[PDB]
């Protein structure tokens, strides 16, 4: 029989169990719903959502991004959950292909549904879906090219890849701009994958392009009072003490006497205790000194006696960024200053941005942390700004890590869809009739990025298929007339990386929705 | 004999539950189980995990 | 059904029970079937879980998360049930796991069919006690057949091949057969260095499962020492650190505390100083009695402060804080330190050793993790599973843990019966004819049991595609024509269907345990006659 | 667990019972350092020795799990104890069932 | 199936007008076809009788008349026959009576 549709309901109210034919509809409709609200922000011509929360504060996202687009979404159908946490562990490996992994498992499980009804067994599919996805993956690997070696054919791989990283979010207006910044940016972490050392500062007001990387770097903490406000050949010492009512951390000491004058006394030797750290301190031989804690205002005087700048409230990454820009040392101890090692900038200045002022280190020693001032003119702007930045800056960091490189533009994809149709057509049994769909749902992604512009994507999937099967290895779309060319030479190249991440994590999704047959809900908490 | 006796009166007392299968294991057992115990035959004394 | 329905042979109240009229109630055959309609209604759920060609389930619990499983213990658990017998059957799949770790769909699936057989026999009007006694007495048939049939294999840690079949075995219905040799390998050798090979005892907390969403499925593997999900407490602090000598702490890098209600007074400017000195001596007496020890990496249990984290820093001792209680004891255990309670009692000879301490990261996170390895004979072990998705994730997890739990029941005892429906196939045929050897009036019971036992073939036939019937009996015929209770169902369409050939391999305690649970249940729920409840 | 028993021209029986399911191969020895004077498969292939070959009639009755050795050219030299060897259930080196042998 | 077929084509984003000419065109050729592989025999009354029984035969498979259709067919072409030419349906009355087997049922 079955446990719902029996003469008895085995099931608290409120449960439920889709069976079968049920299951796989729901799952099916779920997932394609995903990918069809995912597309049509693929590709150059993609565009943006608004994502406009219902909560009181209502919230109001302009996006591009595939992982925010659908982490921003009430979500109820559990495949619709699957790929949704696709999309998420996508944006948390590699910072792309959020939309087109999304888009790759929809068109899988809409060429299942097609099989299903086809009379093939959902086992059947799978197997083939693996012989496939082992083809595309060897065709990929092969496919890629490394240029970590050469530094200038490296850096104009990293171009490239930024300028292709970008090409489908707000920044391609300014992209020759935004590839310069996020390259630059990601070369000063001289090797290290640190995504935390790139601050982003977003500043209502100016232009897109009014954005840049700054040289040095800029925090937006304050100064203390009496203290100096610019300082030329800074030694700086960065901290992560107390110096705000620090008691000794002993718990169970109290002040227990028989006179004012003794808690008068014991006051002063508070104050004095709080004065040998600042000699201390001082004994450093420093001009500026930043504390990831607060400043009270007996240590700020005490400063500004000395002429030190004394930068309060630094956070932890900022202390760590200060550190990372300055070569110091954070320290919260200053009984050895030979061992502590100090920062060093040019200049320390105050700046203004918009209508804010900033704390400016410039001729810093390392750099090995960056900040990037983004203007705009509206909320929605800066924070897709943001949101592409970091999507670049990611690619950057992990071709950084992996120098392999791969075309994009869909020749990537019709690559491996060649491979995959020619195991297919020199494969036997119903197995070659799901890797053809697999091979189908490979070319789906560029058609897609095609259609997205408006052109005949019919036609210039046809001509790059047939440019594949001639050995035009290096075809794909030109999305600025709408025709196919050599992306070598065009310059749209992607971290294999990604690519391959793309592929791997949507079939396996796609084999993971696939193995359902039956969906056996909870009662809901209610 | 008296340890016949108790098996045997054990054997019946299980004739009619689900252990019936298992009923002269379960017998010997609780009858050593009885037989181990002091004097006041305190339940407390015999575990049951 | 209801409680009570006279009101009285004189017109007075007849109030015997509290809620009468609310409660209801269920006697004899009609109760019967209701449970075995329920039974059936779970089982024929489950038996599409079942074998290669099975087919998952994904569970959405009440805040909405899904789960994607063929786990037959998971589903049963997540299932929102309310039928007291299909609560009897997720306890006998939940008893399958505890026992044994594995056949948790196949002990579901037999007791429906065992209920659905005793269906028919009471319809001809046998005892259900009859029903049940008979099915125990089929059911020792069984067992000593199984024993009689079954193969052993040797655990030991020079020729691993029949384990890693096994656990092969295992792993084959599971997602992560994509995988499936990397995943059995690693199951293998992960029990066999946590393992009491003496004792026959193997202790699942040396064995610590973690996901990570990233990677690949393929980047599961067996780290042989531990990870922690924390990093150095400084960020200045080296990443790697080679040939560490390990310091484990449960003492906080602070001031000493009375655990008794203290109060020390400060009286005087001399006692204010005092107290200073004896604050900054301390963290100062900390570091140097941590570096005396020669330790070139401090593990802390409670977390520590600015001073203590400095002076780690400036004298070159890498740290971490925050670490639990069962990890800093699997690093002790993993790297053959001694766990520390206060500083003065620390020595070079408490210390443990790594080859390798690093800090790995995980892409575009932010997120950490510490990996302790290179140990030289570590007691314990850590699976790192990665993985496209946390559904995908939290099924590696479950399925690894049925082959670790299958190693260990290999551990217990060696003793191999050969799958793909072959064991259910030959118990089939044993009780078959000791039945027709019995003159008593349970030969009916028993030839049940076996048309019952064949169900497994039948559901591995039906999701592998194949006729059930037709491939069972042919099956069934060769086992009989030639003797050879390894003929089983081509699942996988190799052809031949000899498992000893394919490699089909599961625990005699597996298939023993699952005909003893599923025979010691069904007859539980045949005793049943009356039901009460609002 | 498999009890067995043992009964120019001659023949000479084997026969076992006991706790198995299947009879793999059924054998002839002869005890010198023991050596095969021939055995039987289940599929009736029947592969004899070299020092003896060919005057050989071997038969297995499957029904009762059971040998029957037909010597014939009888010598001086064919008089030993004649051992019978039985390889059961899955074939594996601690399922060789040995007679006490036949002395003639 | 051709509605089916539409929404695939429209996701290729064929508008449904060229689907509608494509769609007459494709209709005006299986017409041709059709009327091309049509063959009569009203000529022939046995070869005429023998498609009669076919037909009969073909339209009875699909329903629950295909246990009895050999008996079905013959009813349907002897009572059509009846009817000299005529189409009157009406002609033809069908009583159902409760009980008795299907191949009870006669003429
Ligand atoms: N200038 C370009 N010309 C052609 N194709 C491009 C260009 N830039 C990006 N693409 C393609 O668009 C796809 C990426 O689209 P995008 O909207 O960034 O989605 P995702 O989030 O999956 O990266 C890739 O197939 C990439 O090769
Ligand atoms: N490769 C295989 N070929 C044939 N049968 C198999 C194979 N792998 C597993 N099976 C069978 O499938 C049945 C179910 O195993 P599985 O679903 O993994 O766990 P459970 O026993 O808990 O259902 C087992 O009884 C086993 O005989
Ligand atoms: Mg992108
Ligand atoms: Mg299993
Ligand atoms: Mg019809």
């Amino acid at each position: 029989a079955s446990l719902s549709l029996a003469p008895v309901n085995i099931f608290k109210a409120g449960a439920d169990e889709e069976r079968a034919e049920t299951a796989r509809l729901t799952s099916f409709i779920g997932a394609i719903a995903i990918g069809d609200l995912v597309k049509s922000t693929l590709g150059p011509k993609g565009m943006d959502k608004i994502l406009l929360s219902s909560g009181r504060d209502a919230s109001l996202m302009v996006t591009n991004d595939g992982a925010t687009i659908l982490k921003n979404i009430g979500v109820d159908n559990p495949a619709a959950k699957v790929l949704v946490d696709m999309s998420r562990v996508q944006d948390d490996e590699v910072g792309d292909g959020t939309t087109s992994v999304t888009v790759l498992a929809a068109e899988l499980l809409r060429e299942a549904e097609s099989l299903i009804a086809k009379k093939i067994h959902p086992q059947t599919i799978i197997a083939g879906w693996r012989e496939a996805t082992k083809a595309a993956r060897e065709a990929l690997l092969s496919s890629a090219v490394d240029h970590g070696s050469d530094e200038v054919k490296f850096r104009q791989d990293l171009m490239n890849i930024a300028g292709t990283t970008l090409s489908s979010k707000l920044l391609t207006h300014h992209k020759d701009h935004f590839t310069k910044l996020a390259v630059e940016a990601v070369l000063r972490l001289k090797g290290s994958g640190n995504l935390e050392a790139i601050h982003i500062i977003k500043k209502l007001g100016g232009s897109l392009a009014d954005s840049y990387l700054d040289e040095g770097f800029l925090l937006d903490k304050k100064i203390g009072v009496n203290q100096p406000k610019r300082i030329e050949n800074a030694k700086i010492l960065i901290a992560n003490t107390g110096m705000d009512t620090d008691k000794i951390k002993i718990f169970g000491s109290r002040v227990r006497v028989d006179s004012t004058a003794k808690v008068a006394e014991i006051e002063h030797a508070e104050k004095e205790k709080m004065k040998e750290k600042v000699e201390r301190i001082l004994k450093h031989g420093i001009n500026c000194f930043i504390n990831r804690q607060l400043i009270y205002n007996y240590p700020e005087q005490l400063f500004g006696a000395a002429g030190v700048m004394a930068i309060e409230h630094a956070d932890f990454a900022g202390v760590e960024r200060l550190a990372l820009v300055t070569g110091g040392e954070i320290a919260s101890t200053f009984d050895h200053p030979e061992l502590v090692k100090l920062g060093s900038c040019k200049l320390i200045e105050e700046v203004m941005i918009g209508e804010d002022k900033l704390i400016h280190f410039s001729g810093v020693a390392l750099g090995e942390a960056c900040t990037i001032v983004l203007r705009g003119a509206t909320q929605q702007i800066l924070d897709e700004a943001e949101r592409s930045l970091h999507d670049a800056l990611c690619v950057l960091a992990q071709t950084v890590k992996d120098s392999r490189t791969v075309y994009g533009g869909g020749c990537s994809e019709m690559l491996m869809a060649h491979a995959v149709t020619q195991l297919a057509n020199r494969t036997p049994g119903k197995e070659a009739v799901a890797m053809e769909s697999y091979a189908k749902a490979l070319r789906m992604l560029p058609t897609i990025i095609a259609d997205n512009a408006g052109y005949d994507s019919a036609d210039l999937v046809a001509q790059l298929r047939a440019a594949h099967s001639e050995g035009n290895t290096t075809a794909g779309l030109d999305m600025r007339e709408g025709t196919i060319g050599d992306m070598a030479i065009l310059g749209i190249t992607e971290s294999f990386q990604v690519k391959r991440q793309v592929l791997l994590s949507a079939a396996e999704a796609a084999e993971v929705i696939l193995r359902v047959d039956n969906i056996i809900k909870a009662a809901p908490r209610k | 004999e008296q340890r016949k006796l108790l098996e045997k009166c054990a054997m019946t007392a299980l004739s009619s539950k689900l252990i019936s299968q298992q009923k002269a294991f379960f017998a010997k057992m609780v009858v050593d189980a009885v037989m181990m115990l002091d004097d006041l035959l305190q339940l407390k004394m015999i575990g049951i995990k | 059904s209801m409680g009570t329905l006279a009101f009285d042979e004189y017109g007075r109240p007849f109030l015997i029970i509290k809620d009468q009229d609310r409660k209801s109630r269920l006697m004899g055959l009609e109760a019967l079937k209701s449970h075995i309609m329920a039974a059936k209604a779970v089982a024929n759920t489950m038996r599409t879980s079942l074998g290669p060609n099975g087919l998952d389930k994904m569970m959405v619990d009440k805040d909405g998360d899904v789960t994607v499983t063929n786990d037959g213990a998971t589903i049963l658990s997540m299932m929102d049930v309310d039928h007291q017998i299909a609560k009897l059957m997720v306890e006998l799949s939940k008893s399958q796991d505890d026992e044994i770790g594995d056949g948790t769909t196949g002990v579901v699936v037999l007791a429906g069919a065992l209920l659905e057989e005793a269906e028919q026999l009471l319809d001809r009007g046998i005892h259900p006690i009859r029903i049940a006694d008979g099915y125990e007495q089929a059911a020792r048939v069984a067992i000593e057949h199984l024993d009689k049939i079954s193969d052993s294999v040797l655990v030991d840690i020079k020729d691993t091949e029949p384990l890693i079949q096994t656990a092969k075995t295992t792993l084959g219905s599971k997602v992560v057969n994509s995988c499936h040799r990397q995943m059995a390998e690693i199951a293998v050798n992960a029990v066999l260095t946590v393992a009491d090979m003496e004792r026959r005892d193997v202790d699942f907390e040396l064995i610590k499962v973690e996901g990570k969403v990233g990677g690949r499925l393929e980047d599961t593997k067996l780290i042989k020492g531990v990870i922690v999900d924390k990093d150095f407490s400084h960020p200045q602090m080296p990443k790697k650190v080679e040939d560490a000598k390990i310091a484990i702490l449960t003492c906080p890098f602070e001031p000493p505390k009375p655990k008794t209600k203290h109060k020390l007074d400060v009286t005087s400017v001399e006692d204010y100083k005092a107290l200073q000195k004896y604050e900054k001596e301390k963290f100062e007496e900390m570091i140097q009695q941590i570096k005396e020890t020669g330790a070139n990496l401090a593990i802390c249990q409670w977390g520590f402060d600015d001073e203590a984290n400095h002076l780690l820093l400036q004298n070159n001792l890498p740290a971490v804080r925050w670490v639990g209680g069962p990890e800093i004891e699997l690093i002790a255990i993993a790297t053959g330190g001694r766990i520390v309670p206060r500083f003065s009692e620390l020595t070079a000879e408490k210390l443990g050793f790594a080859g390798l301490v690093q800090e790995i990261s995980f892409g575009t996170t932010k997120d950490k993790m510490l990996v302790i390895e290179q140990c030289k004979n570590s007691r314990a072990v850590t699976i790192f599973i990665r993985g496209g998705n946390k559904m995908i994730i939290e099924e590696a997890k479950r399925s690894l843990h049925d082959a670790l739990c299958v190693i260990r029941n290999l551990i217990r005892d060696n003793r191999v019966v050969y799958g793909g429906g072959a064991a259910e196939i030959s118990c089939a045929l044993a009780v078959s004819q000791e039945a027709d050897k019995c003159p008593t009036l349970e030969q009916y019971a028993m030839r049940a049991f076996a048309d019952a036992l064949e169900v497994i073939p039948m559901a591995l036939s039906e999701n592998s595609g194949m006729n059930p019937i037709q491939t069972m009996t042919e099956v069934r015929a060769r086992q009989v024509k030639e003797m050879n209770p390894a003929l089983g169902i081509d699942c996988l369409h190799k052809g031949t269907n000899d498992m000893k050939q394919q490699h089909v391999i599961e625990t005699l305690i597996g298939k023993k345990q699952q005909i003893s649970l599923a025979t010691q249940m069904v007859r539980m729920i045949l005793k049943i006659d009356d039901i009460r409840k609002p | 667990q498999v009890q067995l028993v043992e009964s120019g021209s001659l023949r000479l029986s084997c026969g076992a019972s006991g706790t198995f399911f299947r009879i793999n191969d059924m054998g002839w020895y002869r005890q010198k350092q023991r050596e095969l004077v021939a055995s039987i498969t289940r599929g009736g292939t029947t592969d004899y020795a070299d020092s003896v070959k060919g005057r050989f009639t071997i038969s297995r009755d499957n029904a009762k799990n059971t040998v029957y050795l037909q010597m014939n050219s009888l010598k001086p030299e064919d008089t030993a104890v004649y051992y019978c060897k039985a390889n059961r259930n899955w074939g594996r080196e601690w399922d060789d069932y040995w007679g006490q042998g036949t002395q003639v």
